[PDB]
């Protein structure tokens, strides 16, 4: 197939890896996970813009939407634990393991 | 020396020391959530490289 | 297993060639076991709640039973229903391939020797 | 939490699973996920403590990458069909990785290391969604996908997931945690025998969500964490111990007891199709999870560890909770097997 | 090269992708990610999806992204960072010099080496774009989608007044 | 193509320009100096309010996007289904907005 | 259930009924602080309902016909022993200050129940804020160990942190000259046979971290003896206050219904008084606990759920 | 003489985070039992006179 | 009387108990006659007359 859609899928999964292994912040997860949705609208789009069906050009917008809401989500669940901790840290996040 | 000890010690106990040692071992995580998400990356290099699993 | 036939009538509990069947009697051993099901959660919710076990709520237990073989009833129809289904569809097909499921010539045992194992 | 407003979002949850349940899209499957986790956090966050922020932060990061590989197998089920129908999937890749997807959302191993932190986190009503609920929907598109499902992927996801959730769960205390390592191998005993016969699957499904809403429901009528506190119910409610005897029994899979059920067709169906190994590691596993029932059983029910002065003064107050359903759930979840033929309903 | 060019920010798109995935910090992340989003935006904008770029210009990086760099901003005021840098940019040039020497790709799937203009069609679409009308289809065909995306926001709106209520 | 030389002619000049005002006055001598704030040296106290606003506008900016394509959409064959999901979508914005105020949302940023 | 979410549902709001005469005072004092009287006066003057100080009986006086029960149903324990033998062999001093404080927090639960349920406001006795200060006299003297003050200091940790603070909190200073005038003025022998250093134990706990811990998280006034017997000057002082402390301020029909359902719930609220920390003065084994509980099921109305028993005569037991 | 019912040590088995502690899993202390963790301030402005007056604030945002 | 507070269960709450038993009723008739279509039914379609 395309090459492009190579390049695509290898951002995907750059932002995966990068989803993958937490350096401190859970900011930089997040930001890893709409760089993931980010991927996912591009290659989407290609797609449906490239075989013509028509019906589906309504598709991306619905997954930006979506998506956005769940990077909201996001959002005030890193404030929450920024109430709790004072920082972003995932090493704060220790206390279920008893 | 027979049925008190070895009888005893050869079906039962070395199961049921052998399970308690694993159940420690796969209870012995430290809770952090790199750990476990780190883990996730290697279960998926290992799944598409080590396993022909998309095969 | 038989989700290929149960698609083109979607949803339907019991469908119109359901009610071919013979239903199942109202002295069925399985119905009534699903009524003693039905006494039982009466004596585990008086037991719960710490009233008379045996005596209180005989309108409770009564609904208990009653509920339970209402379901049960239904349940027993579908299983009926079902099961009848896999050897109508089963028979059918053995119909439809005479040639996968061949007439083996019933051997009588004076042709069969079996070795004989003695023990001693 | 205005109540309201909490029926509300619990019928956005529900519609959530039933728009993954009927959908033919994969958009709306995804939709479904969506509005399912979007509307389950709060239901995590009912008491708004730190430890439910930190499990719906690892909760919402779990099942965000799930969801981010699901649309990922859905779009490269869209070069490889050009369709966007709810069946087999038309790519090797697509397959593998909508599989690993569902595996993150299922909480299998692994991909379990959610599961425990999770479910001891929130409270244990919430608990109960996430334990039953939460099921309903990947198995659902596990149910519609399986012509394409890698054999060997499935089956490694299933045997991983039920010797992790057995020897996970000997160790533990914590009530919640116990649930949850059952969780785990109750999964890999629904999804090895998806690909056989899938209506063992759905029977796995009804007898696991039946004795979880029990053991769940027994927990939130003592209001018990622990082991310990269990284990002291035996002069607050001699009752409640019989039963979760009775039930920790049955989710070990005891004959006669209903949980026996699922396992026992479920090696019916495995060793139809010449698996003998499979199902015989499978059930040397479940042994385990058998045994730390039984311990648990020793501590609450057949021995009587020694109370306090202050149970004198909750012997003056029977339970004002709604017990929805306990007597009904703990007898479905025991004395069923006579009724073993009744699994055909599912077909 | 000018055939090259949704190949040529491909590449940059995902040389933007290793610079923030790297995560020096959620504030130079969140940089490397509107950089990213503006190319990858050209990349569809150069198909022809002219709103769907738009949409990622005015939605993407005007809400979502100023509200990360608005949360970013108030709640937060490497060797490793360099190094996965250099590891993932060497990977990524060693399949784009295994690209341009072959012609032919093969990383999951088989890949073409071409220019990715030899994928279009010849015609014309007459007084329309067709991915205007495909999403001006959204309100006479999509009843159902409208229904559960203005349900689920409804939700998202109720869902975050509850979990940043703190109580 | 003209687009992008003329994004291409728009940032070269603002990048000429920016690079000459940062050094055009150190092309100037004059000497150098010490150089030693309403608060002093506190932490930054977050604010609840401002990601409370910023949340709400990405709500209803997701809601802007659902919107969007009404001018296109008014050309269908379908008016009914059309003109019936438009004022459902404007109708969920104004129980988004009206939900924000009376469960006590729109509070010092009112 | 007669009040559940649904309640709320229908319309019976909390801030319906909750006007400005629906506020929570506690009086407070030493042994002989004599504040049993002005109590009842402001409960009098003030259009508020009294209750009585919670004792070893107070779960008797909520449940059952009423009637004090037995001492080895409830209490297993006394004041007057732990007058008599305060370092005691058998760890009694403890755990009767343990069921003192489940008493009180069921007492406080059915004031916070009151006061939302019918909205008249509550005139409390000795408040579950003021229940340590018996406690750290009671380690002060070494009449107790240190892991049942640790214990007891748990089962606060898991059980205050629910419950609003009152409005108001009276404080009546009487120096313990005047405390152990009115011992010896009283005429009970075992309340006569308390030393001085206890009464000052409880006295340096008030006066340092009592007011000082509720003078900020709520209005506390503090009296003297002599000017207290005229109730009506406090009446005047209470209905003239400008409430700005505590967390009354902020509360809508939904976090004071919250509050509403957790007090109705009386195990819920006596869950984690017992805590299963295995702590041998209050630990009553499992032999003793099946010989109580057995004789507890043989009580006239305490066999079954109080509308089932026949002992008592129930009716229609077979239609519910 | 009677049946044996546990004594106090025996339920003390049951009492921790797990029941078998390892050198690895030996920090653990017990959850709080209502599930309740504790939390674990406002802001001081300093305006210069840049008449003249220095307003020293105590601000609660 | 004996109880110091009027308990919850002291009198019958006679809607409920109207419930019950006018729902278990119910349930049994219509039961009894499903059943009866359905033999009926049977005997109509196999022509077992
Ligand atoms: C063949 C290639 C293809 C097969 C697949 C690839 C290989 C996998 C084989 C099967 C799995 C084997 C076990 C691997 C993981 C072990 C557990 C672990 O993580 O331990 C670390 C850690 C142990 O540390 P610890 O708890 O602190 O205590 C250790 C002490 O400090 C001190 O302890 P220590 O210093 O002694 O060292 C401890 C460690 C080190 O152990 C060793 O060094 C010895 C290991 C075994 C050696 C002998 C192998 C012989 C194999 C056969 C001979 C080869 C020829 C074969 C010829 C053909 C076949 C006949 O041992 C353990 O951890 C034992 C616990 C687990 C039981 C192992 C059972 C082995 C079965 C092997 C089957 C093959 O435990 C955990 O973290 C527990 C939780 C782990 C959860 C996730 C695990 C996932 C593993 C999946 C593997 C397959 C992936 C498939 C996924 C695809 C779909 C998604
Ligand atoms: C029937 C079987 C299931 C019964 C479950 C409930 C048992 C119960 O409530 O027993 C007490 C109750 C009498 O109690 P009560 O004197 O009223 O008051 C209780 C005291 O207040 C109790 O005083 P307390 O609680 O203050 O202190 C004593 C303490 C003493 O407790 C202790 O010391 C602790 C417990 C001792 C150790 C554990 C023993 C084993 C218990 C469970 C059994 C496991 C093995 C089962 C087989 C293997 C499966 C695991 O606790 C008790 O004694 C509690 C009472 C209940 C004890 C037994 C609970 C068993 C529940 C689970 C069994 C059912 C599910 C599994 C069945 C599997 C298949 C058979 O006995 C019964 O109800 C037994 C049934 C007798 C009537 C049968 C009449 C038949 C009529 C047929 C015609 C009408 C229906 C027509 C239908 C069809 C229409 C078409
Ligand atoms: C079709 C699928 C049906 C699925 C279940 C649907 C009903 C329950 C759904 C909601 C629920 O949980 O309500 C609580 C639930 C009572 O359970 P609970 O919360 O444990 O109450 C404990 C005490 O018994 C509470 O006692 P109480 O003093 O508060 O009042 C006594 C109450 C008073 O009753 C009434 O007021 C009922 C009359 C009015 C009903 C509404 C009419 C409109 O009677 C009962 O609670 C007796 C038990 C009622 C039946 C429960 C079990 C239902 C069947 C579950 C599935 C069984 C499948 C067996 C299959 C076996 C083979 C595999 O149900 C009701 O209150 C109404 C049940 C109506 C049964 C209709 C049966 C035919 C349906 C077609
Ligand atoms: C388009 C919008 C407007 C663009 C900018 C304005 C256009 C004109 C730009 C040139 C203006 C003049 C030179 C910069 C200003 C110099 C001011 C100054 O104090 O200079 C003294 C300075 C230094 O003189 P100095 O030795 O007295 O230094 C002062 C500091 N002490 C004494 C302590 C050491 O002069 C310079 O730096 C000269 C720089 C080059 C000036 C131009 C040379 C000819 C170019 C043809
Ligand atoms: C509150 C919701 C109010 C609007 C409901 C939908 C009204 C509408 O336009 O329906 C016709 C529309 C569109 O009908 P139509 O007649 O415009 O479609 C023409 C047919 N095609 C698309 C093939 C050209 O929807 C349907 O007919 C069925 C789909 C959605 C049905 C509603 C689901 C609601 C679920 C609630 C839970
Ligand atoms: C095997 C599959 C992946 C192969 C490529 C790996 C990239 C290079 C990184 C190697 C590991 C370096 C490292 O220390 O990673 C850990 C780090 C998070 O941990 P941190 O706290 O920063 O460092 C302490 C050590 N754990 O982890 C990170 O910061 C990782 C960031 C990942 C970003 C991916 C960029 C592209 C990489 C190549 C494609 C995949
Ligand atoms: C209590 C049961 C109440 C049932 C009400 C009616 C529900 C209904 O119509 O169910 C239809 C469904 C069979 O429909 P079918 O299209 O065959 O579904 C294939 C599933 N993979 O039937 C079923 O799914 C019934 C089996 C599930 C029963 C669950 C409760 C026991
Ligand atoms: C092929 C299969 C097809 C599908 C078949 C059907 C599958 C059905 C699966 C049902 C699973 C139900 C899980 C829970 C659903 C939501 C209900 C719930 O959790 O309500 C919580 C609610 C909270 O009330 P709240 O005021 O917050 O009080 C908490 C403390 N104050 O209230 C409470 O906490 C009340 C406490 C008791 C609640 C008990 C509810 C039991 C309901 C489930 C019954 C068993 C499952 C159904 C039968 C088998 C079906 C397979
Ligand atoms: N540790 C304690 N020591 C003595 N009395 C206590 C203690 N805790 C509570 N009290 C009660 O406080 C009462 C003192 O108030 P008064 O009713 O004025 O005597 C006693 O009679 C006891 O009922």
């Amino acid at each position: 197939m395309s090459l492009v859609y190579m390049n695509i899928m290898m951002a995907f999964t750059v932002s995966l890896t990068g989803l993958l292994m937490y350096r401190s912040h859970l900011m930089s997860s997040l930001l890893c996970l709409e760089g993931m949705m980010l991927s996912l609208f591009i290659l989407a789009t290609l797609m449906i813009l490239n075989s013509h069906f028509t019906l589906a050009s309504m598709m991306p917008i619905i997954l930006l939407v979506f998506a956005a809401c769940e990077a909201a989500l996001g959002l005030s669940l890193l404030v929450m634990v920024s109430n709790t901790y004072g920082t972003d840290y995932v090493q704060n996040l220790n206390l279920l393991q008893c | 020396l027979l049925d008190l000890i070895w009888l005893e010690t050869i079906l039962p106990k070395t199961i049921s020391l052998a399970q308690m040692k694993m159940s420690t071992t796969i209870t012995s995580q430290k809770g952090l959530i790199k750990l476990y998400f780190l883990s996730f990356l290697i279960t998926i290099l290992i799944s598409t490289t080590l396993l022909n699993f998309h095969e | 297993m038989m989700t290929g036939r149960q698609a083109r009538a979607p949803l339907q509990f019991l469908p119109d060639e359901a009610r071919s069947l013979p239903p199942p009697k109202l002295t069925d051993p399985r119905l009534a076991y699903i009524g003693f099901l039905g006494y039982c959660s009466g004596l585990i919710d008086n037991a719960i709640r710490r009233r008379p076990v045996l005596s209180a709520g005989l309108h409770r237990q009564f609904l208990y039973i009653t509920s339970f073989v209402f379901v049960g009833y239904y349940l027993l129809k579908r299983q009926d229903y079902m099961y009848a289904v896999r050897d109508h569809d089963m028979f059918s097909y053995i119909k439809s391939h005479p040639e996968d499921f061949p007439e083996k010539d019933k051997k009588t045992y004076r042709e069969v020797f079996e070795e004989f194992h003695p023990v001693r | 939490m205005n109540p309201i407003i909490l029926i509300i979002i619990l019928m956005t949850v529900m519609l959530g699973t039933i728009i993954v349940m009927i959908s033919t899209h994969w958009l709306l499957i995804w939709i479904g996920f969506e509005m399912n986790m979007l509307a389950i956090i709060p239901i995590m966050m009912k008491k708004h403590n730190p430890r439910a922020t930190e499990a719906s932060t690892k909760y919402f990061l779990t099942q965000s990458t799930a969801s981010m590989l699901l649309m990922m197998a859905i779009i490269i089920n869209l070069m490889f069909s050009g369709q966007w129908t709810v069946m087999k999937l038309f790519n090797p890749m697509a397959s593998m990785l909508m599989t690993m997807a569902l595996a993150m959302k299922l909480g299998m191993a692994p991909f379990h290391f959610w599961v425990p932190e999770v479910t001891q986190g929130i409270p244990l009503s919430s608990g109960l969604i996430l334990l039953t609920w939460q099921k309903l929907a990947p198995m659902s598109v596990l149910y519609q996908i399986l012509p394409s499902i890698n054999l060997d992927l499935i089956l490694t996801l299933s045997i991983l997931s039920i010797t992790i959730g057995g020897w996970g769960g000997l160790n533990q205390t914590q009530l919640r945690k116990i649930m949850a390592y059952s969780s785990i191998a109750h999964m890999g005993w629904m999804t090895a025998v998806l690909l056989y016969n899938p209506t063992m699957t759905l029977l796995n499904l009804i007898i696991y969500i039946i004795m979880t809403s029990t053991m769940f429901t027994l927990f939130m009528a003592n209001s018990t964490t622990t082991t310990l506190s269990l284990s002291h119910t035996w002069n607050k409610a001699p009752i409640m111990t019989i039963l979760v005897l009775i039930t920790l029994l049955s989710m070990g899979g005891l004959p006669p007891l209903s949980g026996f059920m699922p396992k026992w067709m479920i090696i019916q169906e495995m060793t139809k199709n010449d698996s003998i190994i499979l199902p015989t590691l499978m059930a040397i596993t479940a042994l385990l999870n058998l045994y730390f029932y039984m311990r648990l059983t020793y501590s609450t029910a057949l021995t009587m560890f020694p109370s306090t002065n202050n149970m004198k003064m909750k012997w003056q107050f029977p339970t004002t909770k709604r017990m929805t359903l306990l007597p009904t759930m703990t007898v479905l979840s025991t004395m069923l097997l006579p009724l073993t033929p009744i699994l055909s309903i599912l077909e | 090269m000018m055939t090259y060019i949704v190949f040529i920010l491909s590449i940059i798109f995902v040389m933007g992708f290793v610079g923030f995935s790297s995560k020096p910090s959620p504030i130079y992340g969140g940089l490397g990610l509107i950089v990213s989003g503006g190319v990858g935006c050209g990349i569809v904008l150069n198909f022809g999806g002219s709103f769907l770029g738009l949409m990622v210009f005015l939605i993407y990086l005007g809400g979502m992204m100023v509200v990360f760099g608005y949360t970013t901003a108030m709640a937060t005021e490497n060797k490793v960072v360099l190094g996965t840098f250099i590891t993932g940019l060497l990977m990524e040039f060693l399949m784009v010099y295994y690209v341009l020497k072959d012609k032919e790709v093969e990383i999951v799937f088989k890949f073409n080496g071409m220019g990715d203009w030899v994928i279009y069609d010849t015609g014309d679409s007459g007084f329309f774009s067709e991915e205007a009308m495909g999403i001006a289809a959204l309100y006479s065909y999509g009843t159902w989608l409208v229904i559960v995306t203005g349900w689920s926001l409804l939700i998202g709106v109720v869902v975050i007044m509850e979990i940043t209520r703190g109580n | 193509m003209n687009l992008m030389i003329t994004l291409l002619t728009n940032f070269t000049l603002a990048t000429l320009l920016v690079t000459i005002a940062f050094w055009l006055p150190q092309l100037n001598v004059y000497s150098e100096k010490t150089s030693p704030d309403p608060m002093g040296s506190a932490r930054l106290p977050f604010s609840m309010k401002f990601f409370l606003v910023a949340i709400t506008f990405l709500l209803f900016d997701l809601e802007i996007a659902l919107l969007l394509p009404l001018p296109w959409a008014s050309q269908t064959t379908n008016l009914n289904t059309m003109l019936t999901m438009a004022l459902l979508l404007i109708f969920l914005l104004a129980v988004s907005l009206a939900y924000e105020w009376t469960q006590k949302g729109l509070e010092w940023t009112e | 259930l007669q009040y559940g979410p649904l309640a709320y549902i229908l319309g019976e709001k909390t801030t319906k009924k909750m006007t400005e005469n629906s506020k929570l005072i506690t009086v407070d004092g030493n042994i002989c602080s004599g504040k049993s009287k002005l109590a009842k006066e402001v409960a009098e003057k003030l259009g508020l309902k009294h209750f009585p100080e919670a004792g070893i009986h107070y779960a008797d006086s909520t449940t059952g016909d009423g009637k004090p029960l037995p001492v080895r149903f409830s209490g297993n324990c006394s004041l007057e022993k732990f007058y008599d033998d305060p370092k005691s062999n058998d760890g009694n001093s403890y755990r009767l200050q343990a069921w003192l404080y489940a008493s009180r927090l069921l007492q406080y639960a059915d004031a916070l129940e009151h006061l939302l349920s019918t909205g008249q406001g509550v005139v409390l006795e000795r408040s579950i804020y003021s229940d340590f200060v018996f406690l750290e006299a009671m380690y002060r003297q070494g009449f107790i160990r240190k892991q049942c003050v640790d214990h007891y200091n748990q089962v606060k940790k898991v059980t205050v942190c629910e419950y609003l603070p009152p409005h108001v909190v009276i404080y009546v200073d009487v120096p313990v000259s005047e405390v152990q005038s009115r011992i010896q003025k009283k005429g009970n022998p075992h309340e006569m046979k308390i030393t001085s250093a206890y009464l000052q134990d409880i006295e340096n706990v008030y006066k340092g971290t009592f007011l000082p811990e509720m003078s900020e998280k709520c209005e506390v006034l503090q009296y003297s003896a002599w000017e207290a017997e005229d109730a009506e000057k406090v009446v005047e002082d209470i209905q003239y206050l400008k409430y700005d402390k505590g967390p009354w301020l902020d509360q809508d029909d939904r976090k004071l219904h919250n509050l509403r359902m957790l007090v109705q719930d009386k195990l819920e609220v006596l869950n984690y008084t017992s805590i299963p920390v295995f702590l041998p003065e209050v630990t009553i084994g499992a032999h003793q606990s099946d010989r109580v509980f057995q004789e507890f099921t043989e009580l006239p109305g305490r066999k079954y759920r109080a509308g089932y028993n026949e002992d008592v005569g129930d009716k229609w037991i077979w239609l519910k | 003489a009677r049946q044996w019912q546990p004594d106090v040590e025996w339920a003390e088995q049951y009492g921790g985070a797990v029941m078998y502690p390892t050198k690895e899993t030996a920090h653990w202390k017990p959850p709080p039992w209502n599930d309740v963790d504790p939390p674990k301030s406002n802001l001081t402005l300093n305006f210069g006179p840049q008449g003249v007056l220095r307003l020293v604030m105590e601000l609660s945002g | 009387k004996f109880y110091i507070q009027e308990p919850p269960h002291g009198s019958p709450n006679w809607l409920k108990v109207g419930l019950t038993l006018g729902t278990s009723a119910f349930l049994w008739i219509y039961l009894i006659k499903q059943h009866n279509e359905d033999v009926l039914e049977y005997k109509r379609r196999n022509g077992l007359e």
